[PDB]
């Protein structure tokens, strides 16, 4: 059944899904937009939503921002941002003040002129995490109260939800049902103070967000069950649309990347085309996702390939450079020398044997040389990074013959001398640190020490030394 | 006292599975990138497979961006990049990690053949696999519903049943399914309830299985292991310097493979952590977390799936597995090989004027080993200002350095060493003699222990270093320290061929020759004859001679008298030390002869006499053969004159036959019979002509007309004294050779008429290349066989070593001489020499200890035996050996190149594989296929079958297949009875009474019935006395000794059959479980002890078991060993010879036994 070697469990898992009629591509992306614009209007229909873009204008003229991390633009320049921004904050400052049946008609015209605005998805994101966070901090409270009743002190929740729908905020629920006289209802009184008081960020959020609990719900559910649908469709699509990418990852084989590597990206490829999209503008979804996957295939291929990342500008390069080398090889009967692609490439062509030679992938140290023995590659690879003992021994006497030596000059000579050199010491020393140390200081240490270099130099003192330079 | 924490001199080791949390202790870093370099500048890219934050610094004690250069800053984090500047050689060490996305099987959990994580959840390996490629749902705590908790379901199975329960059972699939599967398991529950399930239900197959489950299950929770483990979901990335990218000439780069796979895991780790943060489809996810899957195998075991291959190369990338594994079938680097520093090696000649502790050693060759101490040595005596000037001075060879060099040398012993090294003589030390010259020399009679040839042999050399090695070569490795095979007592320092030809030539006497029937003072004036010319080396002669004899008590007795010699052995006498008799040197001296000298003289005057006796025997064999003036001509080789007509005659009864099978009196096989007998007769004829004729033709006249002698032709010298050359050599030279065979085997009926000394045709040529060819190729492939055999053997031996003093057990094999079917095929004193005994012997008369209980027999000992009568003595042996993990010297024997009793801390086992194996060359069912069958204790193809029980037995049943022998004890129960296949002829009689063991049929038998229904000592014998006869039969001396530990190897592990500590049919350890029961009989329970049954294991099966771990992944597949111990938590406590070589440290034998004891002893105390 399972012959394993993932690429046939792919093959066969994928080869189920049927291929998708003409029709069936604008079903589905129908029903991208009906979820996509579900989202977007439920956008439109909160609040802070409005208000945030707002205060992120009045940080965009304040130079905090910049018009290319707010809008991408609207439907459709700084100054036509300007005013449309203008309107944005008329709507809101008519809307808001109106609150006081009718308003309605207006809040539905607030929706419409931000939706106007085109986000950046950064954004939008942004937006949409406020949201469902804004959604946490009402569950937190709803089942904080719930749980403070129902599982504290013993309440049964098929009651509690009567005087909750609808409400939910003020003292109609806590206060005037505790008095009820129900088996769960003098019970309600140890918890009192712990929910009263947890009942103030609940409140609250009618008032930053200036929403009532019944609608923060419901505008982010929709929200949800659109997002849902959109996912949903999209993914159908890409599900639908993998052998493409199969057959277009076929030509890329042996570029140095695996197949099921190539088809993996080549599906990331799909997806992407699949997020951007259009179906208004006539063009066939397949002669467009394919060079998306292509893309993707290629942009990857030339940037994980190698051992030894390179430049994609380098690589094209080197492709050139091959080129160059199958025309002009028959052509000049051998092969061209050296240097001449050189000229034929656009470039100060020396690079030919610049590039020529990092172009080169790295052997495999593991590669067998002679005798099929276990003699390899990798075996005959000697460290050079390592010091010889031959030298260590010196290296272990030279500080013997230097220490008896400087044992010889005069006790501040010798600590002149070891103070300008780092003999024995931390780092090295400044002439003038050595000034200020011993307090005899400046041109005076450096007369000392030439002296003391004289002392050194001419032979008693200069043959154990000399004998040291080779 | 505060114990530790940072570094000690540890003992042992531990194996066991990795935490993620332990993974991420080691981890310095996690590695986030396939980069490794940025290609210009060659640095590596930060956080990549090469980095400088995660591992090290490219250049020593410098950071990376080259903000701090100076040795001084080094526990400082750079600011810039975090990198401490410590040595490059740290990037040799620190590990890494990676963070996997989704969840992986280790391959070596999955794939090793008792599939671990299949067995500990009782989960098949194909459906494991199956869960893990998304093939199928699996159950994971079902809690009470409709469903298994192991089973699995499909994708429709899976909605049906979530449709009915939606909560109360679960199902997941992939990796994370396993590892669910694996961290909800309780093994102590599984442990009750088995327990119970194994109590209740009575069934072979129900319980069997269930005990072997439970025992399993519970010896992986007391591991400290938990199944999660087996799952990774951090995977650690090794040091980059062991997986290095080091440039090479013409700007090329060269890197390890597991590059390749750490980069393919972590790229497809990227990309699905991206594709989880991109929503992806699951039909892709899927693909990629298969993908990392298959990646992840395939950087630690590749080839369990696919065989991934390496970029633009076709051949596959190795992975750690094969890191570890390494090649030439089992071999660690420890094993194969491991180069070595201060050695050396060339051509090797002659050098007959060293003396036996000595060797030439090249001058240049010595300059270039001892290098260090002439550096070392010139500037101590102040030559050299400094080490610089002492390697300037070594180098131009200056005139002073070679007397250092003589300084340096003098007590200094060097190690010479052979290519086939089989037993421990294939290394002895010696004593440096500066010589002019490219070759080596070394001493004529130790090239018998090299079995080293002239013909361009090359011999290596190698210093020894410190102190204690000087020390061990010059007390151990000594050539003079070894004058006697470990194998046999017997001297290896035999003299060889010119030598013994030279002996031969001097004593040996012809009929009348110069000086004649004269008389002399002594040796001296003998000698005085001979140099001037007036009497001939060889004549009869009467000479006063003066002998010692040490027969009085430590003290040498004089005696003088004439004795009837020749000049030769008058003159050679002057060589012999002390105590030797006349006798010795009165005779012919043939090799053998001139051999058992030497053994007497050792086995008398003791060690010192013995060497340079052995010397002076060697310079006179060479100075007097060199005199003899031995040559060889195309006139030594005689053939009969009467060869032609023994050819005509013997070709006459072939045309008898043929006219015959033509006549049709005679069938063709009886024809072909006929006429091979006739012809091999006619090859016997000539043979026994031609060395009639060889030997006895020399005629020649004293004072009469005639007299015949023995020859002096020079051919027949070499071959009788057994220099060189062979009855059959010689048969092959005058005589006609032979008859061949085609490969079949088919023996020709058409001899080779001609031989050597004339010539052979087109046709007998072509005949006799075949027969080469063959010979070349099995003796070549025998080498092979003797090779595998010998590490078979070590390999079943090792780390046994003389342990304990002595165990102080009367118990020991009966030695009896070997007494087969003729007389004698080997005497009892060879059998008992060396032996201890295991208690007092007698004489006809008693109340008369000769032998007191356990004394060595020595020689004396063994010729006290020997004027009494005694046949029979019993001898302790290894075999026998009370003592527990190990021999006591008490009972092993004296058997060493010296004579005394076994030191106490000799490594055994290995000298013992050694001794069985050096000889294996030369040995040609029979054979040393049957020796391997011996060791190996096969049943044979045709085996005989033994009385189960003794008493009277009887024919059943019918012609089943089997028809059944009913056998009747005389008091007890009756109901053995066995089915014997009644196609095959019986042996037993139907109306008589059969002793337990006895023949009920033919054919050889199994040494597992031999120890069943005989015994121990009955099967010990039975393998000692086959191999032997194998060994015996080709003129092989060993000693029964080390086949006799062997095979206390052999049956080291026994099965128990009574209760009251621990499992009933297991196969354990004699010594652990003697050591039990020992313990048991009092205290404890009063008595519970249990009852064992010996087992015999081969050699290659006994050589399984072996406590310490790292020693099996040495010569076992190194891939299930080191699984198969580190589920169990094993450690490997050392203690043993191959562990301890492996690991590095000293031998826990030998000098390192004053060691490892005084370290065991401080272990498991206070
Ligand atoms: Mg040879
Ligand atoms: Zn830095
Ligand atoms: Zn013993």
């Amino acid at each position: 059944g399972r012959t394993t070697d993932p690429v046939r469990m792919y093959m066969r898992e994928m080869g189920t899904v049927e291929l998708l009629t003409r029709e069936g591509e604008i079903d589905i992306a129908k029903r991208i937009e009906d979820g996509i614009n579900q989202v977007q209007c439920s956008v439109a229909e909160y609040p802070e939503a409005i208000t945030y873009l707002l205060e992120q204008y009045d940080r965009v003229e304040a130079e905090e921002a910049r018009l290319s991390d707010l809008i991408t633009g609207f439907v459709d320049d700084p100054e036509l941002a300007r005013e449309k921004f203008a309107e944005l904050r008329a709507q809101y400052v008519v809307t808001r003040d109106t609150i006081k049946a009718t308003a309605q008609e207006e809040i539905l015209k607030l929706s419409e002129v931000f939706k106007q605005f085109r986000l950046v998805p950064k954004q939008f994101d942004y937006l949409v995490n406020s949201m469902r966070v804004m959604m946490d901090r009402v569950r937190t409270q709803e089942r904080l109260i719930m749980k403070l009743c129902v599982e504290q002190c013993k309440m049964p929740k098929k009651n509690f939800i009567t005087l909750f729908t609808g409400n939910e905020t003020s003292d109609t629920w806590f206060n005037a049902a505790i008095a009820m006289n129900k088996p769960w209802s003098e019970k309600l009184h140890d918890v009192s103070e712990e929910v009263h008081r947890a009942l103030q960020k609940l409140q609250q959020i009618e008032e930053e967000t200036g929403l009532t609990i019944e609608q923060v719900k419901d505008i982010n559910r929709r929200m949800s069950i659109g997002e849902a649908k959109a996912r949903r469709a999209k993914k159908e699509m890409v599900e639908a649309n993998l052998r493409l990418v199969i057959s277009i990852a076929k030509k890329y084989t042996n570029r140095g990347l695996q197949f099921l590597d190539l088809i993996q990206e080549g599906n990331i490829g799909l997806m992407k085309a699949v997020d951007k999209f259009e179906y208004r503008r006539g063009y066939k979804f397949s002669t467009y996702a394919t060079w998306w996957i292509r893309q993707a295939i290629t942009r990857s291929i030339a940037d994980q390939a190698r051992t030894i990342r390179i430049p994609v500008h380098m690589i094209e390069t080197i492709n050139k450079l091959n080129r160059i080398s199958r025309q002009m090889l028959q052509e000049m009967g051998r092969e061209p020398t050296p240097e001449e692609l050189a000229e034929r490439m656009l470039m100060p062509e020396d690079k030919i044997r610049k590039v020529l030679k990092i172009a080169k992938e790295p052997i495999s140290m593991e590669t067998p040389i002679g005798d099929d023995e276990d003699s390899h590659l990798g075996d005959f690879i000697e460290d050079t990074t390592l010091e010889l003992p031959l030298d260590s021994a010196t290296t272990e006497s030279l500080r013997a013959a230097t220490h008896d030596v400087l044992a010889g000059l005069t006790a501040r000579e010798a600590k002149v001398l070891r103070m300008r050199f780092g003999i024995d010491m931390n780092t090295d020393y400044t002439l003038e640190e050595v000034g200020k140390q011993f307090d005899v200081t400046r041109e005076r240490i450096r007369q000392i020490e030439a002296k003391a270099l004289r002392k050194l130099r001419h032979p008693s003192r200069s043959e154990v030394l000399r004998s040291f330079l080779d | 006292l505060k114990a530790q924490t940072k570094t000690e001199e540890f003992d042992a080791i531990k194996i066991a599975l990795a935490s993620p949390d332990m993974i991420r202790s080691w981890s310095f870093g996690e590695v986030k990138k396939p980069e490794t370099i940025n290609y210009r500048t060659f640095k590596p890219e930060r956080d990549g497979l090469f980095c400088a934050r995660i591992f090290g610094p490219v250049k020593d004690y410098e950071c990376l961006c080259g903000k701090y250069k100076r040795l001084k800053h080094r526990g400082v984090i750079c600011e810039k990049c975090g990198v401490e500047v410590t040595q490059t050689k740290v990037r040799r060490e620190r590990m890494g990690h990676i963070e996997l996305a989704s969840p992986t099987a280790h391959i070596w959990f999955l794939k090793s053949l008792p599939s671990r994580i299949g067995l500990l959840l009782d989960m098949p390996l194909r459906d494991i696999e199956r869960v893990l490629y998304f093939e199928s749902y699996v159950v994971i705590e079902g809690g009470m519903t409709n469903l298994e908790r192991q089973q699995i379901l499909t994708e429709e199975q899976y909605l049906d049943a979530l449709e009915e329960f939606g909560d109360e059972f679960d199902a997941k699939m992939g990796a994370e399914a396993i590892q669910a599967l694996l961290k909800s398991m309780d093994l102590e529950q599984e442990c009750e309830q088995l327990r119970e399930e194994l109590n209740e239900t009575n069934s072979e197959t129900k319980r069997k299985k269930l005990t072997k489950r439970i025992k399993l299950l519970e010896a992986f929770v007391q591991s400290g292991n938990k199944p999660e483990w087996m799952i990774l979901t951090v995977l650690p990335v090794l040091p980059p310097d062991l997986r290095p990218l080091v440039p090479l000439d013409g700007g090329r780069f060269a890197t390890s493979d597991l590059n390749d796979l750490y980069r393919r895991v972590i790229n497809r780790n990227n990309r699905l952590k991206r594709l989880l943060d991109l929503a992806a489809p699951d039909i892709i996810v899927r693909n990629e977390k298969r993908m990392l899957q298959e990646a992840v195998d395939a950087l630690l075991d590749n080839g369990r799936r696919g065989r991934a291959i390496t970029g633009s190369n076709k051949r596959p990338l190795k992975s750690l597995a094969d890191m570890i594994k390494g090649k030439q079938g089992r071999f660690r680097q420890n094993l194969l090989g491991k180069r070595v520093d201060y050695s050396g090696r060339s051509v090797i000649t002659v050098g007959p004027y060293l003396r036996l502790h000595q060797c030439g050693l090249p001058k240049k060759m010595a300059l270039e080993l001892f290098k260090p101490f002439i550096y070392g040595k010139l500037e101590l005596r102040g030559l050299a200002t400094t080490i610089k000037a002492a390697k300037k001075m070594v180098e131009r060879e200056e005139a002073v350095v070679w007397d250092i060099l003589d300084e340096v040398i003098r007590e200094h012993p060097v190690l010479l060493n052979r290519a086939p090294t089989l037993h421990r003589l294939g290394i002895q030390a010696f004593e440096p003699v500066l010589i002019e010259g490219k070759a080596i020399q070394l001493h004529p009679l130790v090239c018998a222990a090299y079995n080293a040839d002239f013909d361009g042999d090359q011999m290596a050399v190698h210093v020894p270093l410190t102190l204690e090695a000087q020390l061990e070569a010059r007390a151990l490795m000594m050539s003079t320290n070894n004058i006697l095979s470990p194998a046999n007592g017997e001297p290896i320092i035999v003299p060889s061929q010119d030598v013994v030809l030279g002996l031969y030539y001097m004593t040996r006497d012809c009929v009348n020759a110069k000086g004649e029937g004269m008389v002399l003072t002594g040796p001296k004036e003998a000698e005085r004859l001979y140099r001037s010319g007036l009497a001939s080396l060889h004549a009869r002669v009467k000479v006063r001679i003066t002998e010692y004899e040490k027969d009085a008590n430590g003290e040498l007795v004089a005696k003088t008298s004439l004795k009837d010699t020749t000049v030769g052995r008058a003159i050679l006498w002057m060589i012999v030390p002390k105590g030797l008799p006349y006798s010795i040197v009165n005779q012919a001296l043939g090799k053998k002869a001139i051999s058992k000298m030497l053994n007497t003289c050792y086995r008398i005057l003791g060690l010192k006499p013995t060497v340079i006796f052995a010397d002076q025997i060697m310079y006179t064999g060479f100075a007097y053969a060199a005199r003899s003036g031995a040559s060889v001509g195309i006139d030594d080789m005689v053939i009969p004159e009467k060869k032609h007509e023994i050819i005509s005659e013997a070709e006459a009864e072939v045309a008898e036959i043929q006219e015959q099978f033509q006549s049709g009196l005679v069938t063709a096989g009886e024809r072909y019979n006929k006429v091979i007998d006739i012809w091999a007769a006619a090859n016997d004829r000539v043979s026994k002509a031609m060395m009639d004729n060889l030997q006895t033709e020399t005629v020649i006249n004293r004072d009469g007309q005639e007299e015949k002698q023995v020859s002096f032709n020079s051919i027949y010298m070499m071959a009788d004294s057994g220099a060189r050359g062979s009855a059959a050599q010689i048969r092959q030279l005058a005589g006609m050779r032979g008859l061949m065979a085609k490969p079949d085997g088919s023996i020709i009926e058409t001899p080779i008429t001609a031989n050597f000394r004339e010539g052979l045709n087109v046709l007998q040529y072509f005949i006799s290349t075949h027969g080469a060819r063959k010979g070349l190729a099995d003796t070549a492939l025998k080498t092979a066989n003797s090779g595998y055999l010998t590490r078979r053997l070590v390999d079943v031996a090792q780390d046994l070593v003389v342990t304990e003093d002595d165990c102080g057990t009367h118990e020991g094999i009966m030695m009896t001489p070997v007494i087969e079917g003729g007389d004698v095929k080997e005497p009892l004193r060879d059998r008992v020499l060396g032996r201890v005994t295991a208690e007092d012997v007698l004489k006809p008369g008693t109340a008369d200890i000769l032998v007191p209980r356990n004394t060595l027999l020595h020689e004396q000992w063994c010729d006290l035996l020997e004027e009494n009568s005694v046949d029979a003595v019993k001898v302790r042996s290894v075999v026998s050996c009370d003592t527990d993990f190990g021999v006591c010297a008490h009972c092993y024997g004296r058997d060493l190149a010296r004579g005394h009793i076994i030191n106490k801390g000799e490594a055994i086992g290995v000298i013992a594989a050694q001794s069985i194996g050096e000889p294996g060359t030369q040995l040609t069912t029979g054979g040393l296929p049957r020796v391997a069958d011996l060791f190996e204790a096969r049943r044979p193809k045709e085996p005989a079958i033994l009385a189960e029980i003794s008493g009277i037995v009887s024919f059943g049943k019918e012609t089943k297949g089997k028809r059944r022998l009913v056998i009747t004890p005389v008091d007890g129960s009756d109901p053995y009875e066995e089915m014997i296949p009644k196609w095959r002829q019986l042996n037993v009689f139907e109306g008589e009474r059969v002793e337990r063991g006895d023949v009920i049929s033919d054919g050889p038998e199994a040494p597992h019935d031999i120890l069943r229904l005989r015994g121990v000592h009955a099967v010990t014998r039975y393998i000692v006395n086959e191999v032997q006869d194998v060994y015996r039969l080709q003129g092989v001396k060993i000693n029964d000794k080390h086949i006799e530990v062997i095979v206390r190897q052999m049956l080291r592990k026994a099965t128990i059959v009574n209760a009251g500590s621990s499992d009933f049919l297991e196969g354990e350890q004699v010594e652990y479980s003697r050591v039990k029961i020992a313990n048991r009989e009092l205290e404890a329970n009063g008595k519970v002890g249990a009852t064992y049954s010996r087992d015999l294991l081969g050699i290659t099966k006994a050589s399984l078991a072996t406590e310490s771990f790292i020693s099996a992944a040495s010569f076992q597949e190194t891939t299930r060993v080191l699984t198969e111990a580190a589920v169990a938590g094993k450690r490997d406590e050392l203690r043993g010879l191959k562990e301890n070589v492996i690991v590095g440290r000293l031998i826990p034998a030998g000098t390192g036994y004053a060691y490892h004891q005084d370290r065991m002893r401080r272990r498991a105390a206070g």
